[PDB]
């Protein structure tokens, strides 16, 4: 501006979000047809207000997408990765059956899916069963991730999404057979699943559509095991020794009884699955969503926070009924803590009915064994693999003032002037930068003299096979401890003796 | 009735950075913030109002405030500031003075002024009752060029949390 | 630090302009308050009475060829009159006084360098007289009613209308005060003191008669101090469906013409507007229970007041009266929507999951005492409130 | 009369170490405790009432004690505590915050943290008067190990020992 | 990922040995046919998981 009258010029970044652009959360999941995405292909997602037209009404995505919003409104920028549905794939179609007539005023009252699909009508005296079942088709809401429809006194509801990812829903929640104050005398509810999900995609692309397009948080909104497994794969390779890396984690989930739960999982150091019950009330996706989303978006520059307890960890964009029976019993809650499962329960005992919000234990990824098979708990913490990669990074850019830089070996005595170093002086160096993250990177030390090595190329390769200029850093550690293990030895004295 | 929690508070137009657009001069792409008007499905055109934090600060920012009293005096219309601040009952100025810098040599001393300044400004943030924990994270001493990172922390408009050694600040329905 | 810049640090002191440069920076920050040590007791008590004044304290020193012309004009300048403002090396600017300055200048033993120690107070500005800080925290009740005798003395001389109306009109007036008596006695109720013993002779003495009504004066003072008689017999609440009853009474229109018709209708606007007045100022008695339950009265007192003064400004029948009222509905709105806002700062703590009322209260306050407090405003079983909870500030 | 030397004053139940039985993970064996179902000669169960003064100490170290206040926040039922503690007329909190230590490198000082903090809450003891000088023994560092020997000193029911300096303790009839 | 330059190349991996093998024991003993090892040869084992099949 000219018109101005200072010589301090503001010039005001174009847009905002600049503390984010760093914390890339990438969903994964199928789409309906009314969206005007490509499928297959990555794409950034802004805000919420443009994730219908987008991605399909109800479809999975836009209804992923949605609890990724919910979670945690700012710190991360979210990119969409849309799959369009099988070939092949029938949807699968519960039912609702409704048996009146009505005798008495009231209201009806369902819990479908979660509370933002829940549903609430009124009820007067001497109405029909197809005149409430025409009421209720009428007051779903349209984002509930199922075309329903009426028939003489029958709800259809048909997924809007072709596959497994169907045969999720089923505890709904009704208020049609007890006494609460508000209730038609005369009506009567049934639940069906007349037909059954189908074939899932199976896409095994990762490689072409996202290669050097590093991400941090994986969310797969499928069920699908071998879609599980290719996304596994492909985090897995992004950890390789061979290309530079760009280390990301997976979030995945697996529901069913016990048995099938503990047969869905393996060694998988890379994903965290989610262990959820048979009569789950929500979703499986959506709260797998709302999981990656707060690891996603709490853990950008705190990487040693674990995503667990009544604070950290605490989901609040799902709000469940409360059950009679508490899902796993506690000898399942220890079988899947021990065998590398996340488990999420109810926060407040509220009672039966009475909505409440779960919440995570134990933020751990899916890994027990080594590779040459020895029992380990390096990688077991969701936090000690965020952190494996920090430290890499760090000791990636300190490293860096080495090159170039000159280098004395077998002779040691750098001469008055030169800027040049020798591997004694590098090691000094490294291992004073390594005991200086104590408590931000690495634990105490067990010992430092034989945990750090530097040693030149011209000592490691056979005789006149080394390269100059070439150096091999070893480094052992151990991420920063926490809590103890007390052995309280508690015992009386009614004598005494000062 | 249960239905109840919808504070009947609104919000007013708010100022938006790029609301007009960049204006590109050769050294760069500023912002040319302004008001956003958005249209409807039939006409009826509507100013909007969201991002109310960043909008106070850029009016906080982009207003030259009252200038200090020296020997030589200033033109009688120059002198900085607004005159509806005879009006405000809470005893305080409108406006900033980063643009009022007194320049010297040694650019890491300018880098501390202008890091003073608009801290000074903008604690009336938090003064007001729209953020908590607003901090710069001005880093750079180049020729002149200079970065200027700003943070606004803020809240939501349900306390979910406890036991806080703060208090929820004043006005959290903006959402902040 | 091993590359602090001090001086890149450390502002450039200044004391009302004139600019020097400080040796040392001090502060005398606390807190006052008393300090309770009762006799034989194992006990003892604090009370936190304020704020202790600010003091800062300097060393300028002067090591210049012409350090003498600069301490004369330093010290022609820390004796200008009033407070000014100081510019602290290391607390920014602030309001202060001079309040003492040494000069210490040697020369047998220490020529070429003065130094100055000064002694500066916090001297805030005040509001000459009693600093008198407003009243918005309540109604005055005042202005509307003499606005309102002006109209109604106004448009009411039954000695001025047509002789086929004037018995119509003053039967009217009776009918209005037998109005306010029947709210009286059925807001009175368990009073046995013969103060009302009194009042209730008082009101039959004053309907009874006949000649009573037919002048403006004595027909308001009647209308007046009966409304001041029926606010002084409860206490918020319990006026509420009275008063609301009587809005109703007057919400009527006269079929009479001419003057007549107006002559009622001074009759009913008064006691409307009167009724307005006084069920605003119960309002305001009473604390609020949810925030839309206090902007739900205060919607029903401004659309009564509205409508009043549509009515009094149909036909320019009184341009001023139509002002005072949109004068009075501006001053009712502050004090409801403050009262609504404002009294209890209320928030809605969002909890997970519905939970019971004492453990909420225990939460929010560190009080469970305090959990008869959430059932006001809380609807929901003793056991299960929530899980959105309305509770005041902490 | 005579027979008088017996106080009426009874116990109530009190929990007890390793009344649900032990229960293995592969790193050791817990207690677990729990309340004592004592039986009968003919059905008629009885819960137990022996050991008052560890069924307090269980009570207190195994119970969280509510959080400090932070910035950051709890959640609303997270914050520890019991809102019985608004009632009781002593002025003091139930539970402890062995488990609230904040974790740090160098374990030889969170061993001296956690002995700090067990000997603040387990001081109960003695304020209610029931012991009189509890005392712990916190000794290791190992790789996490700790062992926390709890020593209980307590009395007779019947004032055996004359010139003492303190004064019997307040509710000796529980035995200690 | 700020690593592309190629002066640095990381190997994150937690099976490293840094010490050389060291110190060779040999337990000598019968098993039963449900092993996989061939008998009468002497083999390397790496940990505690494999000796089992």
């Amino acid at each position: 501006d000219a018109l101005s009258d200072g010589f301090v010029r503001l010039c005001i970044d174009p847009s905002l979000n600049f503390f984010g652009e760093g914390c890339k959360i990438l969903v994964e999941g199928q789409m309906t047809d009314d969206g005007s995405a490509t499928p297959d292909a990555v794409t950034c997602v802004t805000s919420e207000l443009d994730i219908i037209e987008r991605f399909g009404q109800g479809s999975v995505l836009t209804e992923s997408l949605r609890k990724v919003f919910c979670t945690c409104k700012s710190g991360v920028s979210v990119y969409a990765l849309p799959r369009e549905d099988a070939a092949a794939g029938v949807k699968a179609v519960y039912t609702l059956t409704i048996a009146g007539p009505a005798t008495t005023d009231g209201r009806v009252q369902l819990y479908m899916g979660e509370a933002e699909y829940a549903v609430d009508i009124g009820v007067d005296a001497g109405d029909t069963a197809t005149d409430i079942a025409a009421a209720i088709v009428a007051a779903i809401s349209p984002d509930f991730p199922y075309a329903a429809t009426a028939a003489a006194g029958v709800i259809t509801l048909t997924a809007r999404n072709a596959g497994t990812i169907g045969n999720h829903l089923s505890v709904i929640y009704t208020n049609l057979g007890s006494c609460t104050s508000v209730t038609p005398e005369g009506v009567t509810v049934t639940f069906a699943q007349t037909t059954a999900g189908s074939v899932n995609p199976t896409p095994n692309d990762y490689a072409t559509v996202v290669n050097e397009c590093c991400f941090a948080v994986y969310v797969l909104s499928s069920d699908d095991t071998d879609w599980q497994e290719n996304l596994r794969d492909w985090i897995r390779s992004a950890w390789d020794c061979s290309k530079p890396q760009c280390f990301g984690h997976g979030y995945v989930f697996n529901k069913g009884t016990l048995g099938q739960v503990l047969a869905d999982g393996d060694n998988s150091a890379e994903l965290s699955r989610l262990a959820l019950p048979t009569t789950y009330p929500v979703l499986p996706y959506l709260t797998n969503a709302a999981y990656g989303a707060l690891s996603a978006c709490s853990t950008c520059n705190n990487p040693e926070l674990n995503i667990q307890g009544q604070t950290f960890g605490l989901l609040s964009c799902i709000n469940m009924p409360e059950s009679c029976t508490p899902g796993w019993t506690f000898g399942e809650v220890t079988q899947l803590q021990a065998n590398g499962f996340v488990v999420s329960g109810p926060s407040t005992t509220s009672g039966q009915g009475n909505y409440t919000s779960p919440y995570i234990y134990n933020d751990v990824t899916n890994y027990l064994r080594d590779e040459k098979n020895r029992p380990n708990a390096t990688f077991r913490d969701a936090s000690s693999r965020r952190l494996a990669a920090a430290t890499g990074v760090a000791l990636a850019e300190f490293l860096q003032q080495f090159n170039g830089l000159a280098v004395f070996t077998k002779n040691t005595n750098i001469r008055t002037g030169i800027i040049g170093t020798n591997p004694r002086l590098m090691l000094g160096k490294i291992r004073k930068w390594a005991q200086d993250n104590v408590g931000t990177l690495f634990s105490e030390f067990d010992n430092i003299n034989e945990d750090i090595q530097l040693l030149t190329d011209f000592e490691v390769q056979p005789k006149c096979v080394g390269q100059p200029g070439i150096f091999h850093l070893n480094m052992r550690y151990r991420p920063p401890v926490r809590g103890a293990r007390i052995n309280v030895n508690m015992a009386p004295a009614l004598f005494d003796n000062c | 009735c249960t239905v109840d929690v919808a504070d009947r508070r609104k919000r007013f137009w708010t100022t938006q950075i790029a609301a007009c657009g960049t204006s590109s001069d050769d050294c760069g792409d500023c912002a040319r913030p302004g008001l956003q008007l958005m249209c409807n499905g039939q006409g009826q055109v509507t100013v909007s109002t969201d991002n109310y934090a960043v909008g106070l600060a850029l009016n906080i920012l982009l207003t030259d405030a009252s200038k200090a009293d020296t020997g030589c005096g200033w033109t009688p219309g120059n002198r900085g500031g607004f005159w509806g601040d005879s009006f405000r009952s809470d005893n305080l100025r409108s406006g900033s003075k980063i643009r009022q810098v007194p320049t010297r040599t040694s650019m890491r001393e300018t880098v501390s002024l202008i890091r003073a300044y608009a801290l000074d400004d903008l604690k009336k943030l938090v003064t007001y009752g729209v953020a908590k924990s607003v901090d710069v994270d001005l880093t750079y001493r180049g020729s002149n060029k200079i970065d200027m990172t700003v943070i606004i922390q803020g809240v939501d408009g349900n306390e979910s949390r406890v036991g806080l050694t703060g208090e929820r600040i004043s006005n959290a329905w903006v959402w902040s | 630090g091993p590359c602090y810049n001090p001086d890149a640090e450390y502002l450039p002191a200044s004391f009302k302009g004139f600019s020097f440069d400080a040796d040392s920076s001090d502060s005398d920050h606390g807190r006052n308050g008393a300090e309770a040590e009762f006799v034989f007791g194992e006990r003892t008590g604090y009370a936190d009475l304020g704020i202790k004044i600010k003091s800062y304290q300097l060393r300028a020193r002067f090591q210049t060829n012409d350090h003498i012309a600069q301490t004369n004009a330093f010290i022609a300048v820390l004796e200008s009159p009033g407070p000014g403002l100081l510019v602290h090396p290391t607390r920014g600017t602030v309001f202060a006084a001079c309040r003492s300055a040494r000069v210490t200048d040697s020369k047998v033993d220490a020529a070429g360098v003065t130094y100055v120690e000064l002694d500066f107070v916090e001297a805030n500005s005040v509001l000459s007289g009693f600093g008198l800080v407003g009243n918005l925290v309540a109604l005055a009740l005042a202005p509307i009613i003499t606005a309102t005798e002006g109209s109604f003395k106004r448009h009411f001389s039954p000695d001025n209308i047509r002789y086929y109306n004037t018995e119509a009109v003053v039967s009217t007036m009776a009918q209005a005060v037998t109005q306010v008596q029947n709210a009286y006695l059925a807001i009175s109720g368990n009073d046995t003191s013969q103060d009302k013993w009194t009042t209730v002779r008082d009101f039959r003495n004053v309907l009874i008669d006949e000649f009573t009504f037919y002048s403006p004066a004595n027909a308001w003072n009647v209308l007046r101090n009966g409304f001041a008689i029926l606010d002084a017999a409860a206490t918020g609440s319990d006026k509420f469906n009275v008063l609301r009853n009587l809005i109703n009474w007057s919400s009527t229109h006269s079929d009479l013409d001419g003057e007549s018709g107006d002559a009622e209708n001074a009759i009913f606007t008064a006691v409307r507007v009167l009724s307005a007045a006084y069920l605003a100022k119960a309002y305001t008695e009473t604390a609020a229970t949810t925030v839309n339950e206090g902007l739900t009265q205060y919607d029903l007192i401004a659309a009564v007041l509205e409508q009043e003064a549509q009515i009094a400004k149909d036909d320019c029948h009184d341009n001023e009266f139509f002002l005072q009222i949109r004068a009075f509905a501006v001053d009712v709105a502050r004090v409801m929507v403050n009262r609504a806002y404002n009294s209890p700062s209320l928030i809605v703590y969002a909890f997970p999951g519905t939970v019971h009322g004492l453990v909420a209260a225990w939460e929010i306050f560190g009080d469970a005492k305090r959990s008869r407090d959430l059932e006001a405003r809380n609807n929901g079983s003793p056991w299960a409130v929530g899980p959105k909870i309305i509770s005041e500030r902490v």
